[PDB]
């Protein structure tokens, strides 16, 4: 439960987490 | 195969090499030969192995096991394609991920190898060696690469022989062959040839050897590539071992870890066979467990640490030859320091003198205008005569138009100071060298403690040769039988010896080096004019001399030194001065730079204060102490053990080089790690036996800067301090990471064991395990390397390698028994919530594998009376595996910031490291990306996560966070330690 | 070697270490059981937190599969006892002496009835009523069917079942001539089950189509469902169907697929057990 929704949320999250990683890494 | 022309006479040497016996060579000619033969450094190897070397590192362990596991995975997948029909990706993906891990690892190790090798290459060219050549009749201290074939070259003791020379002149010159003979024993060196063999004859000096003692001068028969020694320095040479403490505990950890990972491996393979898993799955499980318990990251982490420390040492100019040795430097619980050149700057100008029971001074300004007492007195003429004649140093070429104080001198600090002082206060020294022709000479030896010259009688009323001798004022006072008073001789009194001692106290008290001076108008009837003189055999009486007086110069410590000693003594590192200089001078310097602090009286100070004889004073009543070299010579191992053990501040004076050696060895007799700091050639035996050696790159000799593990190219003493600090950090950071990695282990291993205990559904899979061990240990273990030392300020005094290592047995108790356990119970909890949220109560869950893992039984009933199919309850299963990965990722946060700090709470450390934060965020991003990408349920069996599942993990991670800082607060409040003695990393 | 006495093993008492550990571990276990009981908040005893994972129910079978296959000979009683003991074991709960009056059983229609909802999932009512299924329902094929017996002349009866998902209501599809041709299927309150064997291009038509059960209809009646859980409805009994191949050409294995068509039911690719029932049938002499 459910589908699409948490997949999307997790997806945008992974994206933000990763962008944050690069951002902090390039500081 | 070697050929030579050593048999050739010095006049045939003259004709052949067109040079000069003493006038040296033409500058124009030297540039012509430089342009002909090129620099006299050996043309280096290739590099030898280029970037393809990275391949080996890409191949090698610990990644080797990753490679065996990966190829075993691809093998497994091939076997699975062949037998039966298998849509599952299974391994395949796994072997890919493993190979990628290895490659990434290789990139890391190669990058840090690049930085480290760039630094270590810059360090070789930072400080070029130099040779003292003779040209235009004058001496030049030119670059070692600019010496040409056939020019004259001088080589006092303590120097590397800049090329292959044919000795035409030498006194007491014992050189060390070292590498050419393999013998540590020095070999004498005279102009006479002794063997047809060039290697064994005494008229031939060669490259890459160094003159231990005495002096010599020779014409360069071989320059550059084609030297006699020049064949072995590249044709066979290389790095020659052996062990390094920190690295040794590193390897010991590696053997331990390998052992546990393989024990768990085969154990879990027999468990696999009992579980009736397929071999295709049993081997993958084996690989899983092994790759689990074995830290890939330890290696790359270490390389990181090394490279970091290398950058940091590069920034403060201190070169380290061996990176690991820096750690050793931290572990130092006793620095042994030479005085002159080491604590002091070895720069000097004469301030005070003592003659005719009178204290004189010399103006140090500009000026110099240093008399200031009586320019006409005869005793000053004799004093100045000795100081000039007995002095071996002379001004370098093309230096005559410069102020005497400001011109460049070739000689040691003492003789240089004398040189400047006579050349300025009286007259031209060189002129008085030429006036008083030197017929025979005795070289200067630390061991000997004195230096003397015998010169002719240019004077009309000196009807015989004249001996002059300067050195340790006491040896001179002993050797004499009379003293010059206003130019007229007069035997030694009690009065004269008392005035000598009182003046020595008065001038030494200002921390001035006190050179003693005497001479001897030899008896005429005893010898004729062409009497043969003997340096090897003592034909000349050294006794009954005529004392002249004393000369002292101010010796200023380097600015950083008192602060350095301050930091080290603040570091719980015992600082002990070891010098062969004056007992009074070394005492004064010690008080000055803080080796001996006020309020800590020596036995003698106590004897003064209490007006009682020194022997009456209880030696245990005494805090500090100074040991005279003579006393040291008569020391049993036990008595040195006592002095060293029972006295807080220790200054050794009048010590022979071997006494330095025995001192250090006595410090090693206490179980203690010792550092040795110096400058002189005579420091070399001391700085060799040391656990870590440090030497001046400028002020130091070639021998002692060779022997040392650390060279200060800026001669800055303070660099030692940061040095040791770095060494703590290494020893500190490494250990930290280790802790972290172990905590990953327990919750990976426990589920398969709980698997046996009750038929509880699989809480994690092999793929899930490798998911954890790769996402959660690659980035973070490396990130730990980047943290700065918390407080750290050690003192807390350096810990005995015997007391605790890099892998403490205690570390494993709070790593496995504490943290790991928590991460584990967290995992099991979250898994129970998943399975509970799907109708299977936790209580119902034991005993299930009986039908759970059964493929054809789809009648499985939960607590709610639901019948699940195989693939359904398996989906549930992999949705229990998936969070265990995620959840431990969540709990691994805690461990990261916990291992981030060993001492002060994580708030006092600061966030600091961007690689650590990067580790958290990309750990989480890897978790997410693993759980929500499509096909993951098929690829790695990772079924996506219900939002709540992420939150399930939190409580436990917080229990970690809280506990370790309740801990750190207990460290804070008490050092008595209960857990400090049980749960300290 | 571990020195003794002077050392007293690896250290003398050494009791407070064990104490600090039983204390800390008893604490961590207090946190484990604590967390396990707060999460035992819990979920209503009336329903699973998540049914989504149970998906459309898979189609089950009673002659207990070995590897989803049935191979045996008439001559040996032991040859068939392997399936007999299981069929008798399962159908022991369906004994007519086991179904009794005075709750919670009440007779329901021989003719297949309307959707029977016992009430809300709450526990305002006691142990809720359960419709019972007599063994007499499944039968036909000359004389009798069940409990079993196992004569070769054709096959021994292969009884078919549906998963009991909590509170699930079975929906029969409306149409006008569906991809399936279920014979004696009435439009409402039916749960269709039909068997076709070994692909499409090579049907081989090796098995004859005969099934039987409640009302003699080859499917499930909506009068039993929905289930109210083993908690709210202990001793509940699940709907029962029977599939019988009168012919099964001797000495040959033949794959057969029993699809259960409907909107409420769903087929899965990799799960061959979901929404359908596959089995390998082979009788030999
Ligand atoms: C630096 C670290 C230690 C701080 C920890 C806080 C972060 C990383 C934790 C706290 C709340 C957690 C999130 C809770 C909710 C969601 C929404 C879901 O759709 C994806 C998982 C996701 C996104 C979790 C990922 C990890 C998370 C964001
Ligand atoms: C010790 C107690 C009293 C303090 C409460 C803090 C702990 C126990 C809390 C914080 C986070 C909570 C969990 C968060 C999410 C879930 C999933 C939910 O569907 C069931 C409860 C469960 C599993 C909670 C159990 C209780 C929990 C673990
Ligand atoms: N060029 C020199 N000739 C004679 N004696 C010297 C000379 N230089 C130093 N000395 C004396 O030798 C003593 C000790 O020598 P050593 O241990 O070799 O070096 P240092 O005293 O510079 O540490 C000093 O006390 C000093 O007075
Ligand atoms: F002060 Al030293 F050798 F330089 F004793
Ligand atoms: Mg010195
Ligand atoms: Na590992
Ligand atoms: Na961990
Ligand atoms: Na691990």
């Amino acid at each position: 439960y459910d589908y699409e929704t948490v997949r999307n949320g997790g997806l945008i999250f992974a994206a933000l987490a990763f962008i944050v990683g690069l951002i902090i890494l390039l500081s | 195969v070697s050929m030579d022309d050593h048999k050739l006479s010095l006049d045939e040497l003259h004709r052949k090499y067109g040079t000069d016996l003493s006038r040296g060579l033409t500058p124009a000619r030297a540039a012509e030969i430089l342009a002909r033969d090129g620099p006299n450094a050996l043309t280096p190897p290739p590099t030898t192995p280029e970037w393809v070397k990275f391949c080996r590192q890409l191949f090698g362990g610990f990644s080797m096991l990753l490679w065996i596991g990966a190829i075993l995975c691809f093998l497994a997948y091939g076997i699975q394609a062949a037998t039966e029909e298998e849509p599952q990706n299974d391994n395949l993906y796994l072997g890919v991920v493993l190979s990628a891990v290895v490659i990434i690892t290789g990139c890391f190790s190669y990058y840090q190898e690049a930085k480290s090798s760039k630094i270590m290459e810059s360090f070789k060219n930072m400080v070029p060696q130099q040779a003292l050549v003779i040209r235009n009749g004058e001496k030049m201290s030119i670059n070692a690469e600019e010496v040409v074939v056939g020019d004259l070259v001088e080589v006092k003791g303590g120097d590397r022989i800049p090329a292959d020379l044919r000795i035409i002149s030498a006194n007491g010159c014992k050189v060390d062959n070292s590498s050419l003979t393999g013998e540590s024993e020095p070999q004498t060196r005279s102009p006479d040839f002794t063997n047809e063999n060039p290697l064994e004859t005494r008229n031939i000096a060669f490259f890459s050897t160094n003159c231990v003692e005495g002096t010599a001068r020779g014409i360069v028969v071989y320059t550059g590539d084609r030297t006699v020694m020049g064949r072995i320095a590249t044709l066979a040479s290389g790095l020659e071992g052996g062990q390094t403490p920190i690295a040794a505990e590193i390897e010991h950890f590696i053997h331990i870890i390998t052992g546990v990972a393989v024990f768990l491996g085969v154990s879990f393979f027999i468990l696999s066979l009992i579980l009736e898993y397929t071999w295709l799955e049993a081997v993958i499980f084996l690989i899983g467990i092994i790759v689990a318990n074995v830290p890939e990251g330890l290696l790359a982490t270490v390389t990181v640490c090394l490279t970091l420390t290398a950058k940091r040492m590069a920034r403060k100019n201190c070169l380290v030859k061996n990176l690991e040795a820096v750690e050793t430097l931290g572990s130092t619980s006793t620095i042994c320091s030479d005085k002159t050149g080491t604590l002091t700057q070895n720069r000097m100008t004469v301030a005070h003198m003592w003659s005719d029971n009178q204290i004189h001074e010399a103006d140090t300004t500009e000026n110099q205008s240093g008399v200031s007492f009586d320019k006409t007195s005869a005793t000053w003429l004799a004093l100045s005569r000795i100081a000039g004649l007995c002095n071996r140093a002379v001004f370098q070429a093309n230096q005559e138009n410069l102020p005497i104080l400001k011109r460049a001198v070739a000689g040691d600090a003492s003789e240089s100071a004398l040189l400047k002082c006579i050349e300025l206060c009286c007259g031209s020294v060189k002129e008085m060298r030429e006036r008083y022709t030197k017929i025979v000479e005795i070289p200067f030896n630390s061991t000997n403690k004195y230096q003397l010259s015998i010169h002719k009688n240019p004077n009309t009323a000196e009807p015989r040769h004249l001996l002059v001798m300067k050195g340790a004022p006491e040896r001179i006072l002993d050797r004499c039988s009379s003293i010059l008073i206003h130019g007229k001789e007069q035997p030694l009194d009690e009065e004269l010896k008392d005035a000598f001692q009182n003046a020595y106290l008065e001038l030494g008290g200002l921390g001035e080096r006190v050179l003693g001076f005497c001479h001897l108008f030899l008896p005429d009837e005893q010898f004729p004019e062409g009497f043969q003189f003997d340096t090897d055999d003592v034909n000349f009486p050294l006794d009954n001399l005529c004392f002249v007086g004393l000369i002292s110069m101010i010796d200023p410590p380097r600015a950083a030194v008192p602060d350095a000693v301050g930091k080290c003594r603040s570091a719980g590192i015992k600082v002990i001065m070891v010098t062969g200089d004056h007992p009074i001078t070394a005492k004064a310097i010690a008080k000055g730079v803080g080796i001996i602090s006020e309020g800590n009286e020596t036995v003698e100070d106590i004897a003064a204060r209490l007006n009682i004889p020194v022997s009456q004073v209880n030696p245990r009543d005494a805090k500090a102490c100074v040991v005279h070299g003579s006393d040291l010579k008569d020391m049993t191992s036990e008595q040195l053990d006592d002095i060293l053990k029972y006295h807080t501040e220790i200054v050794f004076a009048r010590t022979s080089p071997q006494q330095k050696l025995i001192i250090v060895e006595g410090c090693q007799r206490q179980g203690a790690i010792v550092a040795v700091t110096g400058d002189g050639v005579n420091d070399s035996p001391a700085s060799k036996k040391a656990d870590i050696g440090v030497a001046m790159g400028i002020a130091g000799s070639d021998v002692s800067k060779q022997a040392a593990d650390m060279i200060l190219l800026d001669d800055n003493f303070a660099s030692i301090v940061t040095g040791v600090e770095e060494g703590r950090l290494i020893f500190d950071n490494l250990k930290k990471s280790i802790a972290y990695t172990l905590t990953s282990n327990i919750p990976e291993i426990t589920p398969f064991l709980i698997f046996i205990i009750a038929n509880i559904p699989l809480p994690l899979g092999t793929v899930t395990i490798l998911c954890i061990d790769l996402g959660t240990d690659m980035v973070p273990a490396i990130s730990l390397a980047y943290e700065q030392a918390e407080s750290d300020i050690m003192k807390r005094q350096p810990r005995n390698p015997k007391t605790d290592k890099l892998v403490n047995e205690q570390l494993i108790s709070m790593a496995y028994g504490q943290i790991g356990m928590i991460q584990a119970l967290g995992g099991f909890f979250t898994y129970f919530v998943i399975l509970a949220e799907n109708g299977f109560l936790p209580i119902h869950l034991l005993g299930l594998r009986v039908n759970w893992d059964d493929r054809w039984i789809n009648d499985v009933e939960d607590s709610y009376g639901q019948q699940w199919t195989y693939e359904q309850r398996k989906i549930v299963e992999f949705t229990c595996h998936t969070p265990f990965f995620v959840t431990i990722v969540v709990v691994q946060w805690a461990d990261l910031v916990i291992c981030k700090t060993r001492r002060n709470s994580v708030f006092q450390q600061g966030m600091k490291n961007k690689i650590l934060i990067f580790g958290l965020f990309e750990e989480t991003a890897l978790a997410a990306f693993l759980s929500y990408c499509p096909g993951m349920g098929v690829a790695l069996r990772m079924y996506p996560l219900k939002p709540t599942w992420w939150f399930c993990a939190f409580p436990y991670s917080l229990l970690i966070f809280v506990y370790d800082e309740v801990r750190k607060l207990i460290i804070r409040r008490r050092p008595g330690g209960w857990v400090e003695k049980e749960t300290y990393y | 070697s571990e020195k003794k006495e002077f050392l007293g093993r690896t250290g003398g008492s050494w009791f407070k270490i064990l104490l600090f550990y039983v204390i800390f571990y008893g604490c961590l276990a207090g946190i484990f059981i604590g967390t396990i009981q707060v999460m035992l908040l819990t979920i209503s005893e009336f329903k699973p937190t998540y049914q989504d994972r149970v998906a459309p129910p898979g189609l089950t079978q009673i002659p207990q599969s070995q590897k989803t296959e049935i191979s045996f000979r008439p001559n040996d009683p032991q040859s068939y006892e392997s399936y007999v003991v299981s069929i008798v074991r399962f159908l022991e709960k369906y004994k007519d002496l086991a179904q009794k009056d005075d709750m919670i059983f009440e007779d329901c229609g021989n003719v297949p009835s309307e959707l029977k909802e016992r009430g809300e999932y709450n526990n305002e009512r006691g142990e809720r009523k359960v419709c019972r299924s007599r063994l007499e329902w499944l039968g036909n094929c000359s004389g009798l069917n069940d409990e079993t017996y196992g004569y070769k002349d054709g096959k021994p009866c292969v009884i078919i079942k549906l998963n009991r998902v909590l509170g699930f209501k079975p929906k029969p599809p409306k149409n006008e001539s569906l991809e399936t041709y279920p014979v004696m299927k009435y439009n409402p309150y039916v749960l269709p089950v039909h068997c076709t064997g070994k692909r499409d291009e090579d049907k081989e038509k090796v098995g004859t189509m005969e099934y039987f059960g409640l009302g003699g209809y080859p499917g499930f009646p909506l009068q039993y469902y929905p289930y109210y859980g083993k908690l709210l409805q202990p001793k509940y009994l699940q709907p029962l169907m029977a599939v019988q191949f009168t012919n099964l050409t001797m000495d040959t294995e033949i794959r057969i697929e029993c699809k259960a068509y409907g909107e409420n039911i769903g087929y899965s690719e990799k799960d061959r057990f979901q929404g359908r029932f596959d089995v390998k049938i082979e009788v030999k002499s």
